[PDB]
RNA sequence: UGCCUGGUGUCUUGGGUGU
């Protein structure tokens, strides 16, 4: 009756931003990352690999509500570096480390089969 | 069985069909979620909406 | 023909024990619906006190 | 005008609203509504 | 009332095992030996095929409705 | 008076493709569709 | 449908139908009458579609 | 820097150790994989004649629930993506099931082997229920005596499990990490002796076990990962990988390009 | 505090899913020797008073088919009873209120299949039908189960 | 139809039945009814008849 | 130009649910 309907946890509203980014002036180079229609496996992901970048001093996330689909991260980096930036750099880096994955699953799925 | 069984809450719109509550006020209430039920009374003036925020929150 | 038929039927469709007049005084609640929610529930209430 | 089954030997037939309520070959007093000809549509969930 | 298509808890198919675990059960084998030949080897799958109840073999001794 | 009230309806847009329905409320550009797959009412446009 | 009533007799009476003569070259023949025969009962349009009403 | 090495490998499931990868990747990889990766699934059924015993809804429950051949579904659209009024043949396959008993004796079993597959896009290996073997009747769909007739027709749509449980193409992803407990990620309960009361883990005797006069190592990490990859059958084991890999990079590429292209 | 997780891919694989029926009755009374009531699908111009839902999904006889989806407070049973006609008769073009309606709806919170429906005749030899209405209950948040 | 002539044709019709499951029931239950009727009479040569009469119908399968 | 409807017994009794 007040259930939501399930593709509510992957689709995307028109007038919903995919991504909303706001600045945190308690600390200095900070921001407050919104994304909408995400959850543990996008996050934790970015969380992990942004934690090893010498120049990030502080990551984290939090899912509000289990019965909405989005996360909340929080970041800051030191004072050469922009944050965004290094959130970039973490998307590339973890899609080189897939692609090269890949390529090794493949190497090795061909040689035993 | 006693005044603090009518305690006023703020409203927040949630899906699916049960009351929602911290755990904290379940003791005034001596409810637990087994199956209970609870009333929810909404005013419908400003001076009685004023006297649920300043007395009985 | 009546008086028994009817006496016999208004007994067990209400539970009132007694003639249909006199239902104050009588034993309430002899005749009852057979629960049918499982088969445990029927069998438990046909073997009641 | 609208089709009935019978409940016991499961006899097609119908009524004209002033037939009595009867199966023709077999003379039970019950019967059935044949089910409706639009489409049912189930989403599998 | 028929055997389940998927397995509750991870949702292997087992809906396609329960001709073949009667078969087996019947030249003799153990339950647990049944099992096995069929490889079920998690508990979650095993409870599926081992406490299922065939009820539509009574529903159907009733006379059909229509003809 | 509303021509296309009480009558099947198929989606062909939307969250809601190929799903037949029934139309109960026709106020205007905003129709009120119960799907017959779900137990549930929804709104969607004329042009849907 | 009709072959039970009890005017089906008068009504089946004078009408013209197409027959299949079997011996197949289908004609009309003209219905001198009605009668019963029990004993004969035969499948009339299915196994269980039992009559003995007979066409002269 | 990652590697990867295959210990058995079958068309159903896959055995296999990650290494020199952090366990949120793995972790992110098993999620992607259980409810991330799109297959096919029958999504709608039209009811022609049911005079079964069974409920028209029972059946469309169980018709969903029936694991289809995925396997070039990466082309195939999703239904509300396509522009096409109704459905057409490049977002949706077409199944039909016709069932019936003749002779007024005996039962009729109504097998997942009856769905005839009637149309779908072209040159498309999709649709098709899977099947263990071309002798394989498949799944069992219900039961029939005289004169009951079962005829529907079902369209299968590409989703993935989020949605709903039917489109999820492993069954049960077994994952395992640091099988002697070198990093005391766990603390083991115990009424005597937690060594002999607890029982070795399948991998154990992959790692050496740690010495008894070693020290305990606080700059160490979980580095090698062994997980087992079940499918249903309507993808293969390397396919739901290299899918599940695929995913994974296009939800993080999409990422990126909302960052480059908010400013 | 006694509540439970449950999976959400166990449920919709079907645990603990359910089967829901309901059955209606209703039946012609006599009040007279020619004051009866009828099953049929009462019409907004010779009938008065009628209930708000619609009365499109019934049939000619005034019972709705099997087959039939139905939500709350549509109406599944079409009856009217007789009344006395007032002095409409004076222009009206035989389009005067003589019957008032007594349709069964269905209930407002339920929705569901139209399952079965039962045609007879009571002891009284007058109509008396059953309508049985079937739906799936779905477990979900609030949900009681036990041990 | 009325109903006397829907009598008279269902009454017709089971002279025309050959077998009908529930018939045959119905027939098998009236059967025993008469055979306890019978009984409570003490009627040691009706009860033969009707024992030989349900034992040829029976015998189901 | 053919033009849209809100109105729901009572009294007993029984069986239940949460404290
Ligand atoms: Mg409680
Ligand atoms: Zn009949
Ligand atoms: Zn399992
Ligand atoms: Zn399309």
């Amino acid at each position: 009756m007040n259930a939501p309907d399930r593709f509510e946890l992957f689709i995307l509203p028109d007038d919903v931003p995919k991504l909303k980014i706001t600045p945190d002036s308690r600390v200095p180079n900070c921001i407050i990352i919104k994304f909408e229609r995400e959850d543990h496996t996008l996050a934790n992901l970015l969380r992990e690999e942004l934690a090893l970048y010498p120049d990030v001093t502080f990551v984290a996330y939090k899912v509000e509500h289990p019965l909405f689909a989005n996360f909340v991260m929080r970041l800051q980096t030191e004072e050469g570096t922009r944050p965004k930036q290094a959130l970039e750099r973490a998307c590339a880096s973890i899609i080189n480390k897939l692609k090269t994955l890949d390529h090794k699953f493949n190497e090795e799925w061909n040689i035993k089969n | 069985l006693h005044k603090m069984s009518m305690m006023a809450h703020r409203v927040k719109v949630m899906p699916y069909s049960t009351f929602r509550l911290n755990l904290s006020v379940t003791s005034p209430y001596n409810a637990d979620f087994d199956g209970d039920e609870m009333n929810l009374h909404v005013p419908q003036s400003e001076e009685t909406r004023a006297e649920l925020s300043q007395l009985c929150a | 023909s009546t008086t028994i038929t009817s006496g016999l039927k208004y007994s067990l469709a209400t539970g009132n024990w007694g003639e249909q007049k006199k239902a104050m005084s009588s034993r309430a609640g002899v005749s009852q619906v057979l629960n049918r929610y499982t088969y445990s529930s029927t069998l438990s209430h046909l073997r009641r006190t | 005008g609208v089709k009935y089954t019978c409940g016991a030997c499961a006899h097609n037939f119908s009524l004209n609203k002033s037939d009595p309520v009867r199966c023709k070959e077999c003379g039970h007093r019950v019967i059935y509504k044949a089910r409706t000809k639009r489409m049912i549509q189930f989403d599998a969930r | 009332m028929i055997i389940p298509v998927r397995c509750f808890s991870c949702g292997k198919v087992v809906g396609d095992k329960w001709d073949a675990y009667l078969r087996l059960l019947e030249e003799g084998k153990q339950e647990g030996d049944a099992l096995d030949e069929l490889k079920l080897k998690r508990y979650c799958c095993r409870r599926m095929v081992l406490t299922h109840v065939d009820l539509i073999e009574k529903f159907l001794r009733y006379n059909p409705l229509e003809k | 008076r509303d021509p296309t009230l009480n009558k099947t309806v198929k989606i062909r847009q939307g969250g809601y493709k190929g799903k037949i329905g029934i139309v109960k409320e026709a106020n205007g550009d905003r129709f009120r569709v119960e799907l017959h797959n779900p137990n549930k009412t929804i709104p969607i446009p004329c042009s849907f | 449908k009709y072959w039970y009533y009890p005017e089906f007799d008068d009504v089946v009476k004078g009408m013209y139908l197409r027959l299949n003569t079997g011996s197949s070259p289908y004609k009309v023949v003209e219905v001198l009458g009605s009668q019963r025969i029990k004993g004969s009962a035969y499948g009339l349009n299915s196994k269980e579609n039992n009559c003995d009403m007979y066409l002269k | 820097e990652p590697k990867v090495n295959i210990i058995n490998a079958q068309d159903d499931e896959v055995e296999l150790m990650l290494s020199d990868v952090n366990l949120s990747l793995a972790n992110s990889l098993r999620r992607t994989m259980l409810a991330e990766v799109p297959t096919l699934a029958i999504d709608l059924v039209e009811i022609k004649m049911n005079t079964s015993v069974l409920a028209d809804e029972f059946i469309s429950h169980r018709l969903g629930l029936i694991p289809l051949v995925s396997e070039d579904v990466e082309e195939m659209k999703y239904s509300r993506d396509c522009t096409c009024e109704d459905y057409c043949d490049e977002c949706s396959v077409v199944l039909e099931l016709s069932a019936r008993h003749e002779g007024e004796e005996g039962t009729t079993d109504v097998y997942s082997s009856s769905l005839i597959k009637v149309s779908g896009p072209g040159n498309l290996n999709v649709g098709e229920p899977v099947r263990r073997d071309d002798y394989d009747q498949g799944i069992l769909l219900c039961k029939l005596r005289n004169h009951q007739e079962l005829n529907i027709r079902c369209i299968a749509k590409k989703g993935i499990a989020k949605e709903h449980a039917k489109w999820s193409p492993c069954s049960a992803i077994a994952f395992e990490y640091d099988p002697h407990n070198k990093l005391k990620h766990t603390d083991f309960w115990f009424e005597v002796d937690a060594k002999k009361e607890w029982p070795d883990s399948k991998y154990a005797t992959w790692e050496e076990p740690p010495k008894p006069g070693e020290v305990f190592d606080y700059k160490a990490k979980p580095n090698r990962f062994y997980m087992t990859v079940e499918t249903t059958g309507s993808l293969k084991a390397n396919q739901v990988f290299s899918r599940g890999i695929k995913t994974l990079q296009e939800k993080l590429a999409n990422v990126l390009f909302e960052l480059e292209n908010s400013r | 505090e006694d509540s439970m997780i449950m999976n959400q891919s166990s449920i919709d694989r079907g645990l603990f899913r359910s089967l829901f029926f309901r059955s209606y009755m209703d039946q012609e009374k006599r009040f007279g020797i020619s004051i009866v009531e009828e099953f049929e699908k009462p019409t907004r111009a010779t009938t008065l008073r009628l209930k708000h839902g619609t009365y499109e999904k019934l049939d000619e006889d005034g019972l709705i088919a099997p087959g039939v989806r139905v939500s709350g407070d549509d109406i599944i049973i079409g009856k009217t009873t007789p009344i006395p006609p007032d002095t409409e008769e004076l222009g009206q073009r035989t389009k005067y209120h003589t019957k008032r309606d007594a349709s069964t709806p269905l209930r407002s919170t339920e929705n569901g299949i139209v399952d079965q429906v039962l045609l007879t005749t009571n002891q009284e030899g007058l109509k008396f039908v059953k309508v049985r209405m079937r739906t799936t209950k779905v477990p979900q948040i609030g949900d009681k189960f036990a041990s | 139809l009325s109903n006397d002539e829907v009598n008279s044709i269902v009454k017709m019709k089971q002279s025309l039945s050959s077998n009908t499951g529930f018939n045959t029931v119905l027939k098998k239950a009236q059967l025993q009814e008469e055979l306890e009727e019978a009984r409570d009479a003490h009627d040691h040569e009706r009860v033969a008849r009707i024992e030989a009469e349900l034992k040829s119908i029976g015998a189901e399968s």
